[PDB]
């Protein structure tokens, strides 16, 4: 089965917390980052140290691909990715279109489903 | 020369899908998160993120070790579905401009990134190094607009398309995640490359041409033999729900048509029969099945019935594909448009409907005859000198916008 990939965006607090613990390789990196998604598809719960952050799964607009390399000169496709997790200071931790991305996540690319996609001409 | 890993090459299930009803066309290349019914992730609650660092290295390790066992130089990697995962080798992203872009790979297929550059006039002394991709000294350019003097431009080069890139920085919030049924992976990814319109350098076929129904055909005829090669009884035999259940939009006719040559239905007192290979007939090599249909080919044809399932759900019918204009948006006459340009058949109109940005920061492929005919061609160059220098400039500018409130 193709591998599924995503994107994690924390708060830039928690972000810096986990890239040094991703960057030390220790193993309880297992235990300090937790991932849970609730039964809807689109809400969940992230926790660094324990430390709940409400999270949204959302829709990027632009399609992306993760390519890996030996000698980067020659990529291989090892996925699309199309989706974002984004875990919030705020938010309802256990929540009762919103979920559409409106921006890539580069630089340019700000705004791209309303600035820079040809709509569709129906009819 | 593009190499393809293994998987792609063999056209492989789930690398390269048989069959994609339309809401799988409408996700093409987005596959949404789903869930799981079995394995650990299927059950609720928290699931650790688990570290690929000391993976990563020893991968690396373990690869070189192997390069240097037999007994240096050049070696293929990917062999096998495991060599694709995103766990191990160095990672980039790339994020593709246009919503959906004329041709583009399947997992398990290759690209290369070539450096365009340019030389100053006199002593130059050389292109700046990148990180990425290979140095290409170009005194003719590969796209619509030509070079400026001293200017470097990464692309994307393979047998699909071509298309320039530009490397960003992933912002310092975001992380990749990689989920299975096992458990999650994350992985630090700071390169990430937009990728502008594509340069298509393969024809994508129209809807029921003969080009698009020869590869049906021959996809299935690809199917079938490896089902044979993957049948441990001797005589070997394979059922006919088998190839249906992959190919749901054939009558149970058309595939014993693919059938007929190769092999005898074998009746049993069972709804469930079995079709034998012949005795005398020869089962294609490994080598001559990959030799009958392309990664690019299939590309190609999923291009197409993604884009036809995208009219269909805009109003457009069949007859319809004296052109609308949402009709000459799709890669058929995209494709067709651009390829015939670069072979001198005619120009582009360049700034018109087809434009994928909406917004002029995209080329139009919609072909204008070559028919004052040296001011009529200059300013053809001119126009596509504009906007291939105003994409370059765009995706390449790292300003802030600045939400638009609407």
């Amino acid at each position: 089965e193709l591998e599924s990939q995503f994107i994690l965006r924390l708060p830039p607090e928690y972000a810096s917390t986990v890239r040094r613990a991703v960057q030390s390789g220790h193993v309880n990196l297992k235990d300090r980052l937790t991932i849970e998604l609730h039964p809807d598809g689109r809400h969940g719960i992230v926790r660094v140290d324990r430390v709940p952050l409400a999270s949204k799964l959302v829709d990027l607009p632009c399609v992306m691909e993760s390519l890996k390399t030996i000698d980067k000169k020659t990529f291989y496709k090892t996925a699309d990715i199309c989706q974002m997790l984004v875990s919030t200071v705020d938010g309802d931790l256990y929540p009762p279109k919103k979920f559409i991305w409106n921006h890539g996540i580069t630089l340019p690319l700000k705004n791209v489903r309303k600035r820079r996609f040809r709509k569709t001409a129906k009819k | 020369i593009i190499q393809h890993s293994i998987p792609a090459v063999e056209l492989r299930q789930p690398f390269f899908p048989t069959h994609m009803g339309p809401i799988k066309l409408r996700q093409f290349h987005r596959p949404p998160l789903k869930k799981y019914s079995f394995g650990a992730l299927s059950q609720p609650g928290p699931h650790s993120v688990q570290p690929l660092l000391k993976h990563i290295k020893k991968k690396a390790k373990m690869r070189e070790q192997e390069r240097q066992a037999s007994g240096g130089g050049e070696m293929f990697f990917m062999r096998t579905p495991q060599d694709l995962t995103g766990k191990d080798g160095d990672l980039i992203l790339a994020e593709y401009s246009e919503e959906n872009g004329p041709l583009m790979m399947q997992v398990g297929m290759a690209t290369k990134i070539k450096n365009y550059y340019k030389r100053k006039p006199g002593k130059d002394p050389g292109a700046p190094d990148c990180k990425y991709g290979e140095t290409v000294y170009c005194h003719t350019s590969p796209f619509l607009g030509s070079l400026h003097p001293g200017q470097l431009l990464q692309a994307f080069e393979n047998n699909l398309f071509r298309a320039p890139i530009y490397l960003h920085k992933m912002p310092e919030t975001d992380f990749l995640i990689i989920r299975t049924r096992q458990g999650y992976y994350i992985r630090e990814l700071v390169d990430i490359f937009v990728v502008g319109q594509q340069c298509p350098l393969f024809e994508v076929p129209g809807p029921n041409s003969k080009r698009a129904n020869t590869h049906i055909r021959d996809f299935l005829q690809v199917f079938i033999y490896r089902l044979f090669w993957k049948s441990k009884d001797r005589p070997r035999r394979i059922r006919m729900e088998d190839i249906k259940k992959a190919f749901p939009s054939h009558s149970e006719s058309s595939i014993r048509k693919r059938l007929k040559l190769c092999a005898d239905f074998k009746r049993t007192g069972m709804d469930s029969n079995w079709w034998v290979l012949k005795s005398d007939f020869r089962l294609p090599t490994e080598e001559e099945i990959r030799a009958m249909v392309s990664p690019e080919q299939c590309c190609a044809y999923y291009s197409m019935i993604a884009a036809e399932q995208r009219l269909k759900d805009a109003g457009y019918g069949e007859k319809s594909f004296k052109i609308d204009d949402e009709v000459r948006t799709a890669p058929w006459n995209t494709t067709r448009a651009f390829i015939a340009a670069m072979k001198g058949k005619c120009l582009l109109e360049v700034t018109g409907v087809a434009d994928p940005t909406g917004c002029g920061e995209g080329f139009s492929y919609v072909k204008i005859p070559n028919k004052s005919v040296a001011e009529h061609q200059e300013r053809y160059k001119e126009e596509c000198q504009r906007i291939f220098d105003l994409q370059n400039k765009v995706l390449s500018s790292t300003e802030v916008l600045s939400t638009d409130t609407d």
